């Protein structure tokens, strides 16, 4: 029953974003949590992004996986899984080459993940 | 107000989070605190002038060293925790401390703090260390690491008598206020 550590002092980061380190409290939902990591690095708009793990998943954190958020585990903010999906419609389809090389190496990377699923 | 970002570095089981914790929190860690690292401020004085301090309690591990090394940026102060009972600690401080914090900070002040000035008289540490082959950190030693090492002072700190505390933070703060020559 009793809940995990959900008080963790984690790395929260976006691509270009210097960290900055606070006591996360797991329990609110995660609207919240992004909502003040976005307002953070000056971003709203909090449903297009989604944080992620700076692990080697590259995973974005939905309700599903944030009970893999542990002490050290650097959060990298990023596109949220749908705004993700999108960027890949756009840039997996299109008629540009690089780009489409580039993104689908990120949507096979990134075909693990079940929340971008 | 003005803030000085005051990165306290040093090793881990040494008394970086317990100086800190007894100065920004005022409570002495029972147990070795697991640190990734974390971000405090409190209202202290420095020789008549109170001052800001947004401080980071930086890892002792190898293991995130990116993240520290990413925390030494707009430090204006490095306060090196090493363990009077552990100099061994003052030995890494010699090695990788006070050379990774000026890899990512030259010229930046440095504060030299020994940690567990308690410890050089107490009978457990002296037994300890002469049973490891080593002697606790005489303050000519760390007064030897800070001319070395540049540092502006060298200050010793115990956590669990909360000796120096407050002191080492106003010394750091004032590596900054006043440059020392
Ligand atoms: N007796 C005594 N022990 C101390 C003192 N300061 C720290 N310690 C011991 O050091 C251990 C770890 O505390 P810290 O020195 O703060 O650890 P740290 O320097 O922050 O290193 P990390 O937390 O791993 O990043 C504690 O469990 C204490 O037992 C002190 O002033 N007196
Ligand atoms: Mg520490």
């Amino acid at each position: 029953m009793p809940p995990p550590a959900d008080i963790v002092k984690v790395a929260i980061e976006w691509p270009g974003a210097y960290p900055k380190l606070m006591e996360i409290d797991q329990k609110k939902p995660l609207s919240a949590i992004i909502k003040e990591v976005c307002d953070g690095w000056s971003l709203a708009n909090h449903e297009y992004f989604a944080l992620q793990h700076a692990d080697s998943s590259n995973f974005y954190i939905t309700e599903k996986n944030r009970n893999e958020i542990k002490n050290g585990t650097i959060l990298r903010l990023t596109t949220s899984p749908a705004q993700n999906a999108q960027q890949l419609h756009e840039r997996i389809q299109s008629s540009s080459m690089d780009a489409k090389l580039e993104a689908l190496k990120d949507l096979a990377s990134l075909s693990r993940d079940v929340t971008f699923a | 107000m003005q803030s000085i970002k005051c990165v306290v570095v040093g090793d881990g089981a040494v008394g970086k989070t317990c100086l800190l914790i007894c100065y920004t929190t005022n409570a002495f860690p029972k147990e070795y605190i697991p640190t990734v690292f974390d971000n405090y401020s409190a209202q202290s004085a420095v020789d008549g002038r109170t001052v800001n301090l947004n401080l980071w309690d930086t890892a002792g591990l190898e293991e995130y060293d990116r993240l520290r090394t990413l925390s030494y940026p707009q430090t204006n102060v490095f306060v090196i925790c090493f363990s009077i009972a552990s100099p061994p600690s003052y030995e890494n401080v010699r090695h990788k401390w006070h050379p990774e914090v000026c890899h990512h900070c030259p010229d930046v002040p440095i504060l030299l703090v020994g940690t567990k000035k308690d410890l050089r008289a107490q009978p457990d540490t002296l037994r300890r260390l002469k049973e490891q082959g080593q002697a606790p950190i005489t303050p000519q030693q760390g007064q030897a690491l800070a001319k070395q090492i540049h540092a502006v002072r060298y200050l010793e700190c115990s956590a669990l008598q909360q000796d120096g505390v407050k002191e080492v933070f106003a010394e750091a703060v004032r590596a900054v206020l006043n440059p020392t020559p």
